């Protein structure tokens, strides 16, 4: 889950006030309020944001020739549902015995 | 007395296999 967290607070700062930064020297409009916004949202963010982006480039760059990443690719699982469907066999043969005991009754 | 005893012997079974399968009902979750 971590690099599934990293893409998430990627996508979620992707959208930065940087772009809505483009109203902050006009707020000087009363006198020769929110004047703080010019400071820690005018490139900052935007630094940070393309810092995070650079540290994200450099991966260990796993994938090189092949299909890296795998891990189902094989047994058993399909012998699981196997044993899953053996149940529901055991499960009609014992609803099969319990209608004929009831016609026993 | 025999017969009897064969139909609650049957009944018990059927019991049993009832309680058993019922509880098994839902055991793979999925």
């Amino acid at each position: 889950n971590e690099r599934l967290r990293a893409l998430e607070d990627i996508e979620r700062e992707i959208g930065a006030i940087l772009q809505n930064a483009g109203t902050v020297i006009l707020e000087l409009s009363k006198e020769k309020r929110l004047l703080d916004r010019q400071a820690a949202a005018f490139t900052a963010s935007v630094q940070h944001v393309e810092a995070e982006l650079s540290a994200q480039i450099r991966y260990l760059t796993q994938v090189a020739t092949g299909q890296p990443h795998e891990g189902s690719s094989y047994s058993s699982r399909k012998d699981c549902q196997m044993a899953l469907k053996r149940v529901d066999y055991a499960r009609l043969k014992l609803s099969d015995v319990a209608r004929t005991c009831e016609q026993m009754l | 007395n025999e017969l009897q005893r064969k139909d609650a012997l049957v009944q018990k079974h059927l019991t049993k296999l009832r309680h058993w399968q019922q509880v098994l009902e839902d055991i793979n979750v999925q």
